[PDB]
């Protein structure tokens, strides 16, 4: 059933206490993907050919 | 009661041959939510008299 | 000739989210007897003039 | 919600001349329980308002 109908809902703003504005609680974290490291660097023969041709 | 998580996107890698422009890319990127809106509970009444008649 | 031991139930989780009234559970409960009929017994007699002439 | 009273019988009485050899007797016994059932109660409410206003 139902308790009671008229709440002083916080952060419920609207004409009927409907529509959401809660603040978003947000800690300054952001996954963004699962880095890579190269490994040919040493399993290959590094032959510079830079400004020369 | 909600909760904020940012996610973001990668570029891809591209090729270029003498005179050809680089191709800019976007990097998207959104949120995420988790909100908290059901109460779990347990109601377990007990009478007087049976208080009164029980240990 | 008796000895009592009681026994419970458990509870179960609900939800309620804003307004809703709590839905209120009962725990149910019984009991478990035990009985003591029988004595058992060892008897073994022995004569006076026996135990007068024997170790 | 119990309360138990415990009943009993009674014996005769004998006479033994000399030598008689002597006879028992049982007796028997029952038990007895008065169970609680309900609750007696008288309920008045008084107001606030009308509480504040007299004595």
């Amino acid at each position: 059933t139902d308790y009671a109908g008229n709440l002083t809902r916080p952060h419920w703003g609207g004409a009927a206490s409907d529509v959401d504005i809660h603040l978003e609680v947000y800690q300054n974290e952001v996954d963004t993907r699962f880095q890579y490291q190269a490994m040919f660097l040493g399993l290959s023969s590094q032959r510079s050919v830079a400004d020369r041709s | 009661n909600t909760y904020r998580i940012d996610r973001l996107n990668t570029s891809s890698v591209k090729g270029r041959t003498s005179g050809v422009a680089l191709e800019p890319t976007p990097v998207r990127n959104d949120k995420m939510l988790i909100v908290v809106d059901t109460v779990l509970y347990i109601r377990n009444p007990i009478d007087y008299q049976d208080d009164w008649t029980a240990p």
